[PDB]
């Protein structure tokens, strides 16, 4: 039972920039243990006992510390770089693994390409509403939607999906899915989705009015 | 009790063995420390039992150190019965050991002892771990019995100071 | 040459138990421990136990200890693992991996693919896909999205191409998002060029094998 | 001296710690005791300062077994030197552990903890053996304070009992 | 620290026979490793940990045992089976190996083809005297030289050799050779060597004079 | 593929020093312990200690703690043992064994060839070869032996024939037996049909590459 903690949360790097993430034990262990994991893949063994570089590991990574203070370092971040990567300790049982620390590749700020769909008719023939707001190709990772109903605030009744970050372009694209019943749809005329992102000097928001095709 | 001198003595050795006992308690043994280390209960009780070693010869000021020692017997007594539960039913406290005595044992724990390799059951290495648990386990349980000694000794001064006085 | 196989997904209700398997191949399946560990985005990685199939010993994680109860069977050279009473906090990634003593330290050196396990009452509905219609509302700097909202299925992979394969410039599909109905929900959607949108008819194909459903839809400012 | 009363006690406490101190040294620590645990000597010296607290019952009986305690603090003081040599500069005598405490711990030496794959030497193994080392040391020279300090105050007996007679 | 004792030193087992070598420590000992070593060759591993038969190792063979007691066993010896066997521990610092247990094929007794050679008189002509007596194809494994010159006893001046236990026959073959200067081979006369085996009724000698051809 | 590779011989003389070799190949060499073990007829096998490459840490057997030195060198992945002050005692094979922890234990898993450290005062001589001429001396039960001396040469290879090789069956060659001068000497034979002795001449075939010498006698009673 030892508390691995792993800083950054997020290490955004740009393409050759030299990077370190650290991941610190709540009391001292022998060694540590570093894993990489791209999603929909298990944890690859990537550093062995602190510094030991698992075989086909670029010479790119390295490893390195001691006692209560460990950390990875990266020379020059490639593209493929961008994981999670997990340390982990055997000195206590159980083992334990650390948070993670997401690599993401650092690039030019994007502006949110803003869409809104409403609830189409296929759907009110099922009853059933959800109108869709889009942010197309944004960078930073950041971002909030917020959803505005003849102008009041919609809270809980929405759902927010992420793509990863495209593996060419390195921007983000995201979803929110506003979700009603075809009464409350009925009832409210005008939708909105009000995006706030750092690619922007300000608030924006798509939105539409119901009749209007 | 009238045997001021055979009782006085008594405590002083009492006193000795709690620091001896805590002295070697304090023998390097991993991240945690049994509570008793922590409090230094085996210093401070140990030298009270040698300060009320002062009815050795032969004021109400002996009434205040008896009461100190009888309270550190009742202490002690029940920091050491809480560090043999810590250690065998649940490490409930948590009292990290000093840094200075963690840096000879930076890396092991006798607090759990199973391995998390099952094949490991076997090995050496966990026959260790259960060795020093055990002696953790008996010197504290010695140090309980030494400790239940002094308040069965004190008590039956007080007794005798409140019921003179 | 070393790999352990796992059975890539398993539905189980709730409060029923779940049997998962990791064949071993390629070494001495007696010669190591086999570890299971646990993965969900919540809680990250957690260690369950492990067996050494030589000769049968375990040790458990204090919060697995009833959970959890591995086995190992020295002919098929399989590691099993099954949790009783299964809910919601079940659900996860579980992966066999094989340690071995290596450089002075344990070392989680070859994993499974990992098993997800779905704790869930539903049952396989098939994907309800509503044409996501561009309009202006979806219209910005002369670019226009469209897309297939591939709503309330349930196991959770679908797949969504457009044009049959033809599209995929551009295309973007989510996450699937289990909703408090307990069925799945995702979005797919392409931006193209505004005027595009009258002569050429994206079509958006949807497929659910579990439910072993098929469905196209068009997608068009031909209706609202 | 005059004070059999209080030196009486002290003898006592001494014998107690002795034993102690013996049932502690005999929880199982590997192939291997020492001197002091194989020859029993903290049981029947602990019992012999017991039976030489005789003087507090205020005949050349008494000498008898202050002699007795005498040999016995002498004897004592020189095995846990013995052990002490034993452990730290080479183990010249292999007291192998009476087999019933070997149960417990047939496969590990306290004696040597060098491991012989040096990848070892950072290990938690191999810094539990060196705190079971470690604490055997401990105990042992507790052991040897305490049987000096039995040798003393018998000593300073038996010179009065010739010198009385 | 710990001594491996193995019995019995020589095994001598028929092809097919059952047996079983012991190895026993002079204290307990987690497990046991035994390795396998022909002549000329390094220590194969054969078993570890036990019982684990090494890879390749015939599962003709098995190992077994526990604390201070340990054994290997073959549920019918192969004529490849011949070899020594070396026990080993790990439990205590510095590892150990035991004595070894060789292995022996066991054959019909066979008598020794006894042979003697003089020093011939390109030896003399070197100022140099060697006596030859041949022992071919004997078995068992045991047998005694006796050098005998004018019936006096030689002692501590002859060297014994023997082969390998022939891979085909499993009989041995032994060469002894008495040595002499020139000036003492030519004092005496009468050279004898004295074989006792148990491939014999009684002692048995061949002889020759010095002059004679 | 996992292999270690030594010098097969080193010949060395008393008092010096020699520093004998074991060249690691297909595994990551730092990152298992390396162990050199003694070998010699009169005392068995002796670990004599070891080294991690990865550190640079040794541990030693106490009787060898200052007649050994070990080292190894991360780039051309091989280690060393120097020896000093070299006796008679130091002749021996010297192997090198990497050691593993497998199946709950430690473990020599793989050895190298060994080293026959031989430590001698002698000089590289040649072979005095000596035919042992057969008689009736040599004649019982109608078989006659007849055999060669291959006496005082020194380093211990010799190789011995028949006949340039076409006689092999019936022939023994002897393991070679170092004399109180320091030489080696050696004995073949061969038992052939005594009536051979006749007209067969056979012929011994002699050779010694260290001192790279090649010698051929006749056998036959034709001399005494």
């Amino acid at each position: 039972q030892i508390v691995l903690s792993q800083s950054p949360a997020i290490l955004s790097a740009s393409p050759g920039e030299k990077v370190t993430m650290t991941c610190r034990a709540s009391s001292s262990v022998s060694y540590i243990h570093w894993f990489q994991q791209k999603p929909g893949s298990s944890p690859k063994p990537w550093i062995y006992a602190t510094s030991n570089l698992a075989s086909g590991v670029p010479v790119r990574f390295s490893g390195s510390g001691s006692g209560t203070s460990y950390s990875l370092t990266i020379s020059r971040v490639e593209a493929e770089d961008a994981a999670t990567y997990y340390c982990q300790q055997w000195t206590s049982n159980p083992p334990t693994f650390g948070g993670g620390t997401k690599l993401e590749i650092k690039r030019t700020v994007a502006a949110p390409s803003v869409f809104i769909f409403p609830p189409s008719d296929e759907q009110l023939k099922s009853g059933t509403a959800s109108v869709v707001c889009l942010l197309n190709n944004f960078y930073p990772r950041e971002a909030k939607v917020q959803w505005k109903v003849d102008n009041a605030l919609q809270s809980g009744n929405s759902q927010e999906s992420v793509t990863e970050q495209d593996s060419k372009d390195s921007t983000y694209s995201l979803s929110s899915t506003l979700t009603l019943s075809k009464a409350d749809y009925e009832k409210h005329k005008v939708y909105a989705c009000e995006v706030t992102h750092q690619g922007l000097s300000s608030p924006v928001t798509k939105s539409f009015n119901r009749g209007e095709c | 009790m009238r045997e001021s001198k055979t009782l006085g003595a008594v405590q002083i050795m009492n006193g000795l063995f709690h620091i001896a006992l805590g002295g070697l308690l304090m023998i390097p043994a991993g991240i945690y420390a049994p509570i008793c280390v922590t409090v230094w209960y085996p210093l401070w009780g140990g030298i009270m039992y040698i300060i009320s070693g002062s009815l050795l010869a032969a004021v109400k000021g002996k009434m205040i150190m008896n009461s100190l020692s009888l309270f550190a017997a009742i202490s002690g007594m029940i920091l050491s019965i809480m560090d043999i539960l810590n250690i065998k039913i649940s490490h409930f406290l948590k009292m990290e050991s000093l840094n200075f005595i963690r840096a000879h044992t930076p890396y092991i724990n006798i607090y759990n002892c199973e391995p998390a390799n099952p094949s490991e059951k076997n090995s050496p290495s966990t026959q260790y771990c259960y060795s020093i648990q055990s002696l953790f386990l008996g010197i504290l349980s010695v140090m309980l019995i030494f400790a239940f000694f002094q308040e069965l000794v004190i008590a039956g001064i007080v007794e005798n100071e409140w019921k003179r006085t | 040459q070393v790999q352990l196989q796992q059975p890539g997904a398993e539905l189980v209700k709730p409060g029923a138990s779940v049997k998962m398997s990791c064949k071993a191949s390629g070494y001495t399946f007696t010669s190591y421990n086999m570890h299971w560990v646990k993965q969900t985005p919540g809680r990250g990685l957690e260690w369950i136990g492990a067996i050494y199939p030589g000769n049968g010993d375990t040790s458990y994680n204090q919060k697995f200890k009833g959970k959890a109860t591995l086995t190992a069977d020295k002919s098929s050279s399989t590691a099993y693992m099954q949790l009783s009473s299964l809910t919601s906090e079940d659900s996860a990634v579980y992966y066999c991996a094989r340690s071995t003593y290596y450089g002075g330290d344990w070392y989680f050196n070859v994993w499974g693919a990992g098993t997800t396990v779905t704790v869930s009452a539903a049952s396989t509905k098939g994907p309800s896909v509503f044409p996501l219609a561009p309009s202006s509302k979806s219209t910005s700097g002369g670019t226009a999205a469209l897309g297939c909202l591939v709503k309330d299925y349930f196991p959770e992979p679908v797949t969504v191409s457009w044009n049959s394969g033809a599209l995929t410039s551009g295309v973007h599909t989510f996450p699937a998002v289990l909703q408090s109905s307990g069925l799945y929900s995702l979005s797919s959607v392409v931006t193209v060029p505004s005027s595009s949108l009258g002569t050429q008819t994206y079509i958006c194909n949807v497929n659910h094998k579990p439910s072993n459903t098929k469905v196209d839809k068009k997608v068009e400012p031909k209706s609202c």
